[PDB]
């Protein structure tokens, strides 16, 4: 056939070009990061309604000060939130302190290409990482299949992501409220959605300093979209 | 065409197929541009952003004290490839009390690379580095292939449009080469070297990494308003 | 049989103050009843404002302070040039010697500095990685000498206050950096007097906001 | 380097044909012809000495070849693949045998042991089967005299009489017309060298036919005398001229 | 773990003004048995340093032989090998330093104990010890086995502090080390009055001096001395 | 050294001695002899002190990383186990650790004594150390169910009192914590000097001894 | 590098099949037809030797019926090499179990041992499968007499009457017309060889084209006995039943 | 070894070996999971295609993991003895080194962990098994029933079927089953469960299997003549 590891006459690794395709079809994850706090929210999608979507978990906290969101084949990052759990812990462990958000990232997106012929395939899914320390404060991190991460300021990852990402670059300014940035995150989530959003096949959640990683209950999340919903008939 | 499939095949003219695609990463990459004079050595690099939302991805890594790099490719591979530096640099200090030769050192980074070139299972690295440093015989600029050639230089640069900057350092070579005892003077060579590789966008303060090291410098980055200086 | 462990003698001292640290040690190297120099520096600058000595055998002494020195560079190197405070110095070094479970660096440890706060730290470590933060700690070969002596005098244990006979303490004042000084150096004098070990040179590092500062004094050279 | 053919060389095609197999089978075919025979009293084991040049001593080149004493045997196919097969054959003979019970195993059980090695040729990685069948004469005490049959498959069969290779399909008929269950070895012998005849195009003699008989324990071959239990080996290969001498009996 | 067979006894050196001095007799014994009288214990590396060794001779042979491939590999795809990167004293010791140590780690000791005289490239002198256990000192005046009991004191009778280093010229050094050598052959059961001394100075390079001998030995007083207490005659 | 715990209506309380000697000489007056795991779990030292803290705040990391996969925070009991499993790992090594895991879980207040053998005991009153038998005999005679907690964290605190006077090698202060089902709470550093004087006086003990 | 030639043999096609388990399921298609039949007082294998020679020492020969243990006994369908591996194996593993437990090891537990041997060579290993069909004949003290069923994917089931090689669709109709629960070994005996000799691709069904076996409680109180018929006893019971 | 890298992206994004495993699980004998208020059943489809089998000893289509906890699945046959022994080893693992046995959505964190590992390493390929894990967490009562598959994704159900034609016994399920009101007894889960079975099983004769799993570690599969009452039942309020 041919070697995982091949790069394509336009110098790309076939494989990681082909995984990010499959992240496209992944549903939808958003995140934006405010002086206030970072939100992060996905798109359920759930394939029955006899599917309890409730054990949809596609937001996951690392650390108290770290969260994490995902899009694609959400069973292989697993394995990833397991590895970057276990840095946050070891590096408490070895220097009594909290991790930061920058060495945690990077420490995920060192497992990326380790792939050949190791696992024998980059990771199907993008990472939306996002936390808080002392040094830089609140941070929202794109950790992709390739080993590369981009810090944001606003990141949408999944199928309707170019779309998102196109009204996240008209709707962020750098004095965004946390409660300014739920609403925008519910408001582009019900964009792109193709079910209607409402508090089942939508989730929220944020990181504070003060209170750490948190993920919304889900009649905090339907008040803020009834919220919306009023705030969008207002003009 | 048939002869691409892994690094391990010759073409029928002698080529090596992979490595020359891992040649190409490095030309989609952002411009970098490493000079240096008798006292100083500089590195300059044009930072890459996904989006306006997002950063700009670093380009220039520390090894050691004395020396230092910037990337133009698969930001991952160099990654690995500076760690390798930064182990040997260590290795060197630990057990001999000796600071890496920059020569020393483009020659180890030279015989890593080879060696995923000739073995099956394996890729070349998808990246280019410019090495800087300052050790016992002064100051030096190497400039890394995967292919595994280091060479070393009075001044070039990599990536993308790179060739404007190389043609630069070509006529100004007898002029920055002189700039001994001035590391503001040497940057603004380089800044202006790295100009003449740009095109529709220009040298803003969170697009600008410079590095520097030197006689009586370690090898220190400067980011954000740091830079504001040189803009 | 082969002995892998030997004692090289020395002594060393660190007192935090309230917003200063000192350590200090001989800088006398001995084997048995020879003396191998009479000025051999024992506590070290590690950067990120920590000042290090490992006292004991200083094979592995030289060991330690050299690998930790080298996690500075590394913490730098992967945490974006974060300063690595006196604690996370501390947990690391515990590691580093627990490393050596069954196999332990024969020394005992001592780092100064500052804690996060601004204020004077120092932590103590024994040979297998146990570790605590101290107000007031002597190592080495005429630590039992000079232990008391900190006790009664920084401390003001056994001490109270005229006239009313054992009912009220002597009040907890603190010390400067130059009464301090003088502690350390009536310490080791006196040290100098009764331990063999001892003697030569003295030579304290200060660790301040400002950074590192050592000051060096002679003793009795026998 | 590494040996990295972790994979099986030999796989089943649609219609179940399991092809490497089958081609090794084919270079069996492709062979000199070689026979056994069973009698009552012995077993016999022929081949030609098809020699590749005049000027080569094929008096070197052993087609028969002792695996105990009371063993012996015979290819047709790639001799180079037989003779590394009789080198694995002798040692298994002793580490999965003679140095558990202190005795040589019985014919059956050393053929399956050869067996066993030319299946796993055929299922382990980055091997090809070898290309031979053998035929393998042998003697033990609970068992008797028999004949064995191994294919490049590792399937093996026990036979009264039978022959491989080149001629075998004309040998095997002419072999059932002969055979019966009250022949001597001599008898056996003769059947041999008229069946063998057949298949040989040019000189057949002594020098150009190898044979050899599992038979009766010989005392004079086995180089010491003392211990009453030690009767020496069964297994003796016929010289040129002792093949000569029945030739003219022919 | 094992012992040592073949031995060398004490090495001798002290810095002075302008470089380093370092001294060791030409003897390997065997136990009480002074088997061999041609052994060269002073190692020079380059024309910038040498090296002292006591204890084991394998062990040293072995060393010597570590020495020779340093110099070889330094001089691998280093065009400069024999200038700015050519081999110091502090890069020796700190090789060597690393080696001692990582054996005594592994419970299999190279039974020695080391040190390294030499002149730094900015002409800095050095002088520094090294041993079975890895444990490493620096002093004016260093010494090995008896020296450090014997020699160390009559060194340090020149060369007290630091202070006395400028003070101290390559004639009275050398002078004091010969002394000192004669007193170990006096004193010393297992030394020899052959010996070699190196001086390494940082104007007139490595002066290395072969077959010296012990002289100006006194002697004579011992005809008067009768008996172990009453006898007279 | 003297450790205790005891399980008791409101929870757990655990006192421990601050003293660690070399020989005959006190090389500290005070040590830290529980160890702060998590806010709901407690560890208490004795043996090596270099064991109690590594493998003590290695069972914290995997507590932590426990309650991150499940959500739920870890039992005593589960605690308690993946400690004493670590510790038969390196059985016969020459690891030197007893201590009493502290906590309150679903199941109530919980007290599992853990040491270097890789016994696991479950209990409702533990003591380790140089001086435990001095400190069982407070224990024994006094302790009740139904105690509260003001006389509970007394009675620890007398214990260790009882111990530090008799024991050569324990001494110097009393660090006292109780367990509740909120997480535990500090309740100080006693100084047993100033303690002694105190309680011969208010409680009329010790008589032999002049003051 | 090597990746060229390697076949892939753990594979799925487009449909979900496992394409070398296929493959040597059609392998075993074209082998001696082997029949189990389970009665209340014993069970009875039977197997079709192929198209044998004259000059073939039957008496000595085993090439389809296999003994385990003194408890069961398997019958082949393939490639008669691939199963003796297999069977070695089998024989291991029950000593092993007697050793740990002195107890001898129930059917299903060597059966089920047997054939995850057989599914690993077709997840892992890159390595062609066993091109072997068993019909497990066994006894215990659980379930009493059990017949089982092995193929190439390691899938295993029970059976009350069940063939495997060539025919199979042929000869389970006839099992499943004739067969009844309340029957005997010695119909059941009757049953194999009729069917047998209706679905043979032979002109007609000899002694010397066979092997024939029979696990029984027929044996001196409460204790079972194996029977592997000798060539002279398999023409005696082909006599009996009126088929020569 | 085998280091082949058998499960690869495709230009599209796909990795046609979990993808074609999944076509393995199409092929599989139906299997369907539906919880009621304080129980959940298993029901499985028998293929009737093999009869003179002996189903006192054939591989029945449950399998108890733990006292507690049971696993059902649809594919291929010999891939779910594997992931069955994993889990029960883990199980007793489980308790024997944190003293709880495991609850019922850790035991298919695990499984579907095993099947993920199984997708993105090197010379195997993926399971062709689909799995109905269903039970009570010690000390609950509140029913748990979760699904896994090939790829490693897994999810929890009210009701749910996988196998052939699950995607038409899913359709009445998801118009039969009622969240707000789930079957309040055993009889009407096991009703509900029967006759999903029977818009795609053939004959209500021996080609239903129904195991049933209460609090407490109380598993009970029915027999050929309970469930043959209530597929009797079930036609006869049909008539109509
Ligand atoms: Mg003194
Ligand atoms: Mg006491």
């Amino acid at each position: 056939d041919r070697g995982v590891s091949t790069f394509s006459p336009e110098g790309r690794l076939f494989q990681v070009e082909y995984s990010l395709e499959a992240i496209k079809l992944g549903s939808t994850a958003i995140g934006i990061a405010t002086k206030e706090g970072v939100v992060l929210g996905v798109e359920k999608r759930a394939t029955s309604p006899l599917l309890e979507s409730d054990s949809i978990e596609k937001i996951v906290e690392i650390d108290r000060h770290i969260g994490c969101a995902m899009s694609g084949l959400t069973a292989d990052a697993r394995s990833m939130i397991e590895h970057a759990r276990t840095a946050a812990v070891t590096h408490n462990l070895y220097y009594d302190e909290d991790i930061n958000v920058e060495s945690l990232t990077q420490s995920v997106c060192d497992l990326a290409l380790r792939f050949g012929e190791l696992m024998s395939r980059p990771f199907g899914v993008a990472l939306l990482i996002a936390g808080h320390d002392a040094d830089d404060g609140y941070q929202l991190f794109h950790a992709e299949p390739s080993g590369t991460f981009y810090r944001y300021n606003a990141k949408a990852i999944g199928s309707g992501s170019e779309g998102a990402q196109a009204e996240l670059l008209n709707e962020w300014h750098s004095s965004l409220t946390l409660k300014e940035a739920e609403l925008l995150v519910l408001k582009i989530l019900k964009q792109v959605m193709e079910e209607k959003l409402d508090e089942n096949n939508a989730q929220l959640s944020c990181i504070t300093k003060q209170d750490g990683f948190k993920i919304y209950d889900n009649e905090k999340t339907a008040e803020l979209i009834k919220e919306l919903k009023e705030k969008e008939a207002a003009e | 065409n048939n002869y691409d499939g892994d690094t391990v095949t010759f073409s029928p003219t002698g080529r090596l197929f992979q490595v020359e695609y891992a040649l190409e990463a490095i030309k989609q990459g952002s411009v970098t541009v490493g000079l240096r004079s008798n006292t100083h050595a500089v590195l300059v690099a044009l930072k890459r952003n996904a989006d306006e939302l997002s950063s700009y991805q670093k380009k220039i890594i520390k090894c050691d004290e004395h020396m230092g790099l910037s990337l133009a490719g698969l930001a991952p591979d160099a990654r690995v490839l500076s760690n390798y530096l930064r182990q040997q640099c260590n290795y060197s200090s630990l057990v001999f009390n000796r600071k890496l030769a920059v020569e020393r050192a483009g020659h180890l980074l030279c015989d890593k690379a080879q060696k995923n070139t000739q073995s099956y299972g394996g890729r070349p690295y998808g990246v280019g580095l410019l090495i800087i440093g300052y050790d016992k015989s002064g100051a030096h600029l190497l400039e890394f292939q995967p292919s595994g050639n280091v060479t070393e230089l009075y001044g070039t640069a990599i990536g993308a449009r790179s060739q404007g900057a190389k043609t630069y350092l070509e006529r100004t070579l007898d002029t920055f080469i002189k700039i001994d005892g001035n590391p503001d003077e040497l940057i603004k060579a380089g800044v202006e070297a790295i100009s003449q590789s740009l095109r529709d966008e220009s040298l803003t303060v969170d697009n600008l990494s410079i590095a520097i090291v030197g006689k009586d410098t370690p090898f220190t980055i400067y980011d954000g308003e740091a830079v504001a200086k040189y803009i | 049989q082969f002995n892998p462990y030997g004692d090289n003698g020395g002594t060393i001292l660190g007192i935090a103050g309230e917003d200063f640290a000192v350590l200090a040690g001989d800088t006398r190297n001995i084997t048995d009843y020879s003396i191998n120099s009479r000025y051999e520096p024992k506590v070290f600058d590690c950067g990120d404002n920590i000042v290090m000595s490992a006292n004991g055998f200083a094979a592995d002494g030289d060991a330690l302070v050299k690998r930790f020195k080298n996690s500075v560079k590394w913490y730098h190197f992967d945490h974006n040039d974060k300063k690595l405070s006196i604690n996370s110095a501390a947990r690391n070094i515990q590691h580093l010697l627990y490393s050596r479970r069954f196999f332990p660096y024969y020394v005992y440890n001592i780092i100064a500095g500052l804690d996060e706060d601004g204020k004077g730290a120092v932590y103590s470590f024994d040979p297998v990685g146990s570790y605590q933060r101290e107000q007031c700690r002597a190592g080495g070969a005429a630590a039992s000498l000079i232990m008391p002596f900190l006790d009664n005098q920084v401390n003001f244990k056994n001490q109270y206050e005229p006239g009313t006979n054992g009912k009220v303490k002597k009040p907890l004042k603190y010390l400067s950096v130059e009464e301090v000084i003088k502690l350390v150096r009536d310490s080791f004098t006196s040290a100098t007097e009764r331990h063999i070990q001892v003697g030569d040179g003295l030579e304290i590092l200060i660790v301040t906001k400002d950074g590192v500062r050592k000051e060096f004094y002679e003793l009795k050279r026998d | 380097m590494t040996d990295r053919y972790s994979f099986s060389l030999t796989t089943f095609s649609p219609s179940g044909k399991l092809g490497q197999i089958d081609y090794a089978l084919t270079a069996v075919k492709q062979g000199v012809t070689s026979l056994g025979i069973k009698a009552t009293n012995g077993v016999v084991i022929a081949t030609e000495k098809k020699s590749s040049s005049p000027l080569a001593m094929s008096e070197t080149l052993s087609k028969v070849s002792l695996l105990t004493p009371d063993i012996g045997a015979v290819y047709s196919g790639m001799g180079p693949d037989y003779r590394v097969l009789v080198d694995k054959s002798r040692k298994v003979a002793h580490t999965s045998y003679k140095r558990i019970y202190g005795e040589y195993p019985p014919t059956k059980l050393l053929v399956s042991e050869v067996a066993k090695i030319m299946q796993e040729a055929t299922q382990s990685g980055g091997v090809r089967p070898f290309g031979v069948s053998l035929l393998i004469a042998g003697h033990d005490e609970f068992n008797g005299f028999s004949l064995y049959q191994v294919d490049p498959s590792g399937s093996y069969f026990p036979w009264k009489a039978t022959a491989i290779g080149k001629g075998s399909v004309a040998a095997k008929t002419f072999l059932e017309k002969r055979w019966n269950d009250e022949l001597e070895l001599e008898d056996a012998i003769h059947i041999a060298l008229l069946t063998l005849k057949e298949s040989v195009e040019g000189e057949f003699n002594g020098d150009t036919i190898e044979l050899a008989i599992i038979g009766d324990e010989n005392p004079d071959l086995l180089g010491y005398t003392g211990i009453p239990t030690d009767k020496g080996p069964r297994f003796r290969k016929l010289t040129s001229q002792e093949i000569n001498d029945r030739l003219e009996a022919l | 773990t094992q012992q040592p067979i073949v031995t060398g006894t004490s090495v001798i050196s002290m810095k002075y003004d302008n470089g380093v001095i370092i001294a060791a007799d030409n003897l390997g014994s065997y136990g009480s048995l002074l088997r061999f009288n041609g052994v060269e214990r002073l190692i020079p590396v380059g024309d910038n340093t040498v090296v002292g060794i006591s204890g084991d001779i394998s062990d040293m042979q072995h060393i010597e032989r570590l020495l020779k491939d340093l110099v070889t590999e330094n001089a691998y795809d280093n065009p400069l090998a024999d200038a700015e990167e050519a081999l110091e004293p502090s890069y020796i010791f700190e090789y060597l330093a690393t080696v001692m140590y990582q054996r005594r780690s592994k419970m299999n000791p190279l039974w020695n104990a080391i040190i390294v005289a030499g002149v730094q490239s900015n002409g800095d002198q050095f002088l520094r010890y090294v041993n079975l256990l890895g444990v490493t000192y620096s002093s004016p005046t260093l010494a090995t086995g008896f020296g450090a009991h014997m020699a160390n004191p009559l060194l340090r009778k020149v060369v007290d502090r630091e202070s006395d280093i400028p003070k101290t010229t390559v004639q009275v050094a050398e002078e004091a080390i010969v002394n000192a050598m004669r007193v170990l052959y006096y004193r010393d059961a297992r030394s020899s009055r052959n010996f070699s001394l190196a001086i390494i100075d940082k104007n007139t390079g490595l002066t290395f001096k072969k077959n010296l001998q012990v002289e100006n030995m006194k002697w004579d007083f011992a005809k008067d001395i009768k008996g172990y207490g009453t006898q007279k005659i | 050294t003297t450790t205790l715990a005891f399980k008791f209506q409101h929870g757990v309380i655990a006192a421990v001695d601050s003293r660690a000697s070399a020989g005959s000489y006190i090389s500290a007056l005070r040590v830290n002899k529980v160890i702060e795991i998590n806010p709901y779990l407690l560890g208490t030292m004795s043996g090596c002190a270099a064991d109690c803290q590594y493998w003590e705040r290695l069972l914290a990391k995997e507590c932590r990383l426990y309650y991150l996969r499940n959500g739920e925070r870890i039992s005593v009991s589960a605690a308690s186990k993946l400690l004493s499993n670590m510790m038969c790992q390196y059985r016969g090594m020459g690891l030197s650790m007893g201590s009493m895991i502290c906590g309150w879980d679903k199941k109530g207040p919980g007290l599992y004594y853990v040491d270097e053998h890789g016994t696991r005991l479950s209990g409702n009153m533990f003591s380790t150390g140089s001086g435990n038998t001095y400190a069982y005999g407070v224990l024994d005679s006094n302790y009740k169910w139904d105690l509260s907690v003001e006389d509970a964290l007394y009675l620890g605190k007398r214990s260790i009192l009882a111990a530090a006077h008799r024991d050569a090698y324990s001494g110097g202060s009393v660090n006292l914590y109780h367990v509740t089902e909120d997480g535990w709470i500090y309740h100080g550093n006693h100084d047993v000097g100033e303690l002694f004087w105190k309680v011969k006086e208010e409680e009329g003990s010790f008589n032999n001894v002049i003051g | 590098g090597s990746r060229r030639y390697d076949s892939r043999t753990t594979i799925f096609s487009p449909e979900g099949r496992l394409y070398q388990v296929e493959y040597a399921l059609e392998s075993i298609s074209h082998a001696g037809t082997a029949i189990g039949i389970m009665a209340s007082d014993g069970i009875v294998l039977a197997a079709e030797r192929k198209v044998t020679s004259t000059l073939l020492e039957q008496d000595t020969s085993t090439e389809k019926l296999y003994k385990l243990n003194d408890k069961i006994a398997v019958a082949v369908a393939g490639l008669t090499a691939d199963a003796e591996i297999l069977i070695n194996t089998a024989r291991i593993h029950a000593q092993n179990y007697l050793k740990t437990y002195n107890e001898d090891i129930p059917v299903e537990i060597l059966v089920r041992r047997l054939s995850d041997i057989k599914q690993g060579y077709t997840q892992h290993g890159g390595l062609r499968p066993f091109g072997v069909s068993f019909i497990y004949a066994g006894y215990d003290d659980r379930y009493g007499y059990q017949l089982y069923t092995s193929n190439p994917s390691g899938n295993y089931t029970g059976w009350k009457a069940i063939s495997v090689g060539a025919n199979t669709s042929a000869a389970q109709t006839l099992l499943q017309m004739d067969y009844k629960d309340d029957m005997k070994v010695d119909d059941a005996i009757e049953l194999a060889l009729k069917t047998l000799s209706k679905t043979t691709d032979s002109s007609a069904l000899t002694y010397d084209r066979l092997e024939f076996a029979t696990i029984r409680k027929g044996a001196n109180d409460g204790e079972v006995y194996q029977k592997i018929f000798k060539p002279q006893e398999i023409k005696d019971i082909l006599v009996k039943t009126g088929i020569t | 070894g085998y280091d082949r890298a058998l499960s690869i992206f495709s230009p599209d994004g796909h990795i046609f070996q979990v993808e074609y495993a999944l076509e393995a699980v199409k092929r599989g004998t139906c299997a369907v999971g539906v919880k009621g208020k304080n129980c959940v059943v298993l029901g499985c489809e028998r293929r009737s295609t093999l009869k003179l089998q002996d189903t006192r000893i054939t591989p029945s289509k449950v399998s108890k993991i733990d006292s507690h906890v049971v696993l059902s699945f649809s594919g291929l046959n010999a891939d779910s003895r594997i992931l069955i022994e994993k889990a029960r080893v883990e199980a007793q693992s489980h308790r024997l080194t944190l003293e709880d046995p495991v609850t019922v959505e850790y035991l298919t964190r695990y499984v579907a962990g095993v099947q993920q590992r199984y997708t993105q390493s090197g010379g195997v390929r993926p399971f062709g098994v689909s799995t109905l894990i269903a039970g009570f967490d010690p000390r609950d009562d509140e029913p748990k029933l979760y699904q896994t598959e090939p790829s490693g994704i897994y999810s929890s159900w009210s009701a749910q079927t996988i196998g052939r034609n699950s995607k038409t016994v899913r359709e009445f399920l998801e118009k039969n089953y009622d969240r707000k009101e789930p079957p309040a007894t055993v009889e009407e889960c096991v009703k509900l469960t029967v006759r999903s079975l029977l818009e795609v099983v053939q004959t209500g004769a021996k080609n239903i299997e129904i195991t049933v799993v209460k609090p407490d570690s109380d598993i009970v599969a029915l027999s050929s003549e309970e469930i043959n009452q209530y597929v009797t039942q079930i036609e006869q309020e049909k008539q109509e």
